[PDB]
């Protein structure tokens, strides 16, 4: 009962390193993708300077 | 004829600049989010099926 209880606690509580490492890498790539888009967006109002205003 | 009260070229360039800016804004949202379906405007039917999936 100790082993079967521990395995149940594994499926519920313990983390799946295969799935979590993939979720971490995906999150990082969206962190870099949002950062790059932010930089491109920061120059959006800079075009107003080209209007000589 | 040359006139100063109105500028047809100015109105046309502004309109195409607002359309191009709208294309820039919708695109940059797609990369930052990672989804090409961020609102019902992009695809109403596609949003519904995607949420069901």
């Amino acid at each position: 009962i100790n082993e079967n209880v521990n395995a149940s606690k594994s499926r519920i509580k313990d983390t799946d390193f295969a799935k979590e490492t993939t979720a971490l890498t995906k999150s990082q790539i969206l962190s870099q993708a949002s950062s790059s888009v932010l930089a491109q967006a920061k120059q959006a109002p800079n075009a107003a300077l080209s209007l000589l205003g | 004829a040359v006139n100063v009260n109105t500028n047809v070229a100015a109105m046309t360039a502004q309109r195409y600049l607002t359309g191009a800016t709208n294309a820039q804004q919708t695109s940059m949202e797609r990369l930052s989010s990672g989804f090409k379906i961020n609102s019902a405007k992009d695809d109403a039917a596609g949003l519904q099926i995607s949420n069901r999936l």
